[PDB]
């Protein structure tokens, strides 16, 4: 939540940004991705998207 | 599929790194615009400024 | 753009003589070999990029 | 007003340009 | 001969003239008289003169020079028509002749003026035939010649003292008069090689260090090189020194710069890489003669925002700031590098220091934004933290976060700038411990403690809100504390007037500040404030000089308006 963390905060956005766009309308990226989803729950609410 | 490979290759590199805590600025930027060059690569389409 | 792609298309095939101007594209990239003046070259100090 | 300063050096070099003139060729009639 | 004496009797009429002038001084001229006795002698009054060369107004001298044209012989016909052309050109030819002209009386001036005079003509010599001796023997000779010549211009124009750069004002208008400049510039854009010529450099070094010279101090050499401001325009480290030289305390210029400047040193900042000279002529230019420029802020600060971080280069996260804590190590002990790595930053944070300064409400959000309050706590805070750093942060700090037009509630409220008080405290022991050596004393922190640590905190106590921030009622006696610490910072005996201003000003500010919020002082310190508290001809005949010069301007101005005419008749 820092200003001196602004860059890695836009490259975290910019990587779930490449996921969202992997994974939609894709059965087989949506199964790649599904596997780290455990992973991915404990990222939500600091801003990440 | 090269423009991938290479992709793939330096973000490992550019992970590598960052794992350790011992990067640079003109890394962050060079990370940061192939990210955005990747974004714009999977979506299929071209820089506009937006 | 287009007008760059069609005299490049008519022009095509004509022989190159010592003395004209010519640009080298590099088919693995799709990319131009271009000189810049204003930069310096980055292991030497006084050439360009 | 700048057309009668205009005039005054015109008339000046006119006889200026005269008197040389007269000086140069001479009397001749 | 006879232009000459033509010359030598109008100029004896005009100092007649200024005869009656000199006792009259009111000082106002008669220049249509003046005019009118001129203009009699070039003849048009049809009485014949003297000065005509047959007694018949030019006739048979006329005859005679169209005579000698119709021969066959080439040199003949030459010499005919070129005294045809002088003969009907006298008056205008008489007035370039007063177009040149000077020198006054004085002292080996005299020598000093021929010396001068041929230097120039053989520079001139020497450029014109540059190409023919350039690398693509007479060419070491030209070059001890230049070298020399440069050297002599240099060391001429330049009155040397011990350690104060000092011109003297009359050499410098003479040199102007003379041309030295429409000379040398010339010389800085002959067509040369820099791959494998040295000499050449060291040529343009001191045809560099010159032009500086010329410019050291001279309000007329820096106006009249702003012409060709144009030609300087490089990546360079001697055009931007020079660039810096010729902006130095000249508010005029600075008020009138358009933006190209500034964006083209921003562009060569971002390409040719992180100089000093760079920023040191953003400094140079934002502030001149003691009065900053709102527009030049607004512009410098619109060309730093424009760039980004390829410019701005800020050590906050903590991955940069450990190289910064190991590259200070580096850069300790007089190792400056001149150019890269620290000083670098050192002066960028200068330039925001001073780019803040005046209220600007446009610089003070960019400053604020750019630099956290936290961030400035954890790097002030560090024991790594020399004085090199700590004067243009703590200056910065103060010049963003107190003077302000638009408070910020933030530095009113945290416990950290106790701390900040506390590493002042530190400061002050230690310069009040380094008095005990005066041979080898760390005069950059003695500085720093004497101006700085007191100046923000009179700043910052200035503000009458401070007083109402009821946060020192827990730590009064860190305030007593540091009040006592600038008190013996007083004692000392190497204080400057100024030093010793600033310390008083700031121990009064801290006086009524405890009066305000009723703090018991020391007896002692109560009672030691309170006994704290209880050329005479010469000039003017360089003055009627100057005035002599100017007048006759006026006058061959008048001349030359009122021979136009009889010029083209």
């Amino acid at each position: 939540g820092d200003q001196r963390h602004a860059p890695f905060r836009h490259i975290c956005r910019l990587c779930y940004r490449v996921l969202r766009h992997s994974q939609q309308d894709y059965r087989k990226n949506q199964e790649y991705i599904a596997k780290q989803f455990g992973f991915m729950q404990k990222q939500i609410g600091y801003d990440v998207l | 599929l090269d423009f991938a490979n290479d992709a793939s290759k330096v973000l490992g590199s550019i992970a590598g790194k960052l794992e350790k805590g011992t990067i640079t600025q003109n890394e962050r930027r060079s990370v940061t615009k192939l990210l955005e060059d990747l974004v714009y690569f999977v979506t299929g389409g071209t820089n506009s400024g937006q | 753009k287009k007008q760059n792609e069609t005299e490049n298309r008519k022009l095509l095939g004509t022989v190159i003589q010592y003395g004209n101007v010519i640009q080298l594209l590099h088919l693995k990239s799709n990319k131009y070999l271009t000189v810049n003046k204003r930069l310096p070259a980055l292991l030497e100090k006084n050439a360009m990029r | 007003s700048p057309p009668l300063r205009q005039l005054e050096d015109h008339k000046r070099g006119e006889a200026l340009r005269q008197i040389l003139v007269n000086r140069y060729y001479g009397n001749i009639r | 001969v006879r232009l000459d004496y033509r010359i030598s009797c109008l100029l004896c009429i005009f100092k007649r003239e200024f005869d009656e002038s000199n006792s009259q001084s009111p000082g106002a001229l008669d220049f249509e008289h003046i005019e009118e006795q001129a203009e009699g002698i070039f003849g048009g009054s049809e009485e014949n003169t003297p000065l005509d060369l047959d007694d018949h107004g030019g006739r048979t001298f006329l005859r005679v020079l169209l005579h000698l044209t119709m021969h066959d012989y080439p040199p003949l016909v030459s010499g005919a028509l070129q005294l045809l052309f002088r003969h009907f050109s006298q008056r205008q030819e008489v007035l370039q002749a007063f177009k040149q002209v000077q020198l006054l009386v004085t002292s080996q001036d005299v020598d000093n003026y021929k010396q001068i005079k041929q230097d120039l003509d053989q520079l001139r010599s020497i450029v014109e035939k540059s190409e023919l001796w350039v690398y693509k023997s007479t060419s070491s000779y030209n070059y001890r010649v230049v070298k020399e010549i440069l050297i002599r211009l240099s060391k001429l124009c330049v009155q040397e003292s011990a350690s104060v750069r000092k011109s003297r004002k009359q050499q410098q208008r003479l040199l102007r008069n003379m041309g030295a400049h429409a000379v040398v510039l010339e010389l800085l854009q002959i067509p040369y090689e820099k791959a494998e010529d040295t000499k050449m450099q060291e040529i343009m070094r001191l045809a560099h260090e010159f032009l500086q010279n010329f410019c050291a101090g001279n309000q007329q050499n820096q106006a009249l090189l702003h012409k060709h401001i144009n030609l300087f325009l490089n990546p360079g480290i001697l055009e931007a020194v020079t660039m810096q030289h010729i902006f130095m305390n000249n508010f005029q210029l600075c008020s009138e710069i358009n933006e190209r400047v500034v964006q083209h040193f921003v562009h060569c900042i971002e390409t040719h890489g992180r100089n000093v000279q760079y920023i040191k002529f953003l400094q140079t230019i934002v502030k001149a003669e003691g009065k900053f420029i709102k527009k030049c802020q607004d512009m410098v600060m619109a060309e730093l925002v424009n760039s980004g971080e390829d410019v701005l280069v800020f050590y906050n996260d903590r991955a940069s700031f450990q190289t910064l804590i190991q590259m200070m190590r580096s850069e300790r002990d007089r190792m400056d590098e001149n150019s890269p790595l620290f000083m670098y930053h050192i002066h960028l944070v200068e330039l925001l220091a001073v780019c803040t300064e005046g209220k600007n409400v446009y610089t003070e959000i960019k400053c604020n934004s750019l630099l956290p309050l936290d961030d400035i706590v954890r790097v002030v805070t560090h024991e790594d933290c020399i004085p090199e750093v700590k004067i243009a942060y703590i200056n910065f700090l103060n010049h963003c976060y107190v003077d302000t037009e638009v408070e910020m509630k933030e530095i009113y409220t945290s416990n950290h700038m106790w701390k900040l008080f506390e590493n002042f405290l530190v400061d002050i022991c230690r310069a009040c411990n380094n008095t005990s050596d005066r041979k080898h004393a760390d005069s950059v922190l003695e500085k720093y403690v004497t101006e700085i640590v007191m100046s923000i905190v009179t700043t910052f106590f200035s503000s009458p809100f401070s007083d109402q921030s009821t946060t020192l009622q827990t730590r009064q006696p860190v305030f007593v504390q540091l009040l006592q610490g600038v008190f013996r910072v007083y004692h000392c005996n190497w204080l400057m007037p100024s030093q010793k201003a600033s310390v008083e000003s700031c121990i009064r500010v801290l006086s009524d500040v405890a009066k305000s919020r009723a703090i018991a002082i020391p007896v002692d310190l109560d009672s030691q404030v309170n006994n704290l508290f209880l050329r005479d001809s010469v000039l003017a005949a360089s003055r009627d000089y100057r005035n002599i010069i100017e007048r006759l301007q006026d006058i061959v101005s008048a001349l030359e308006d009122r021979l136009r005419p009889l010029v083209q008749a």
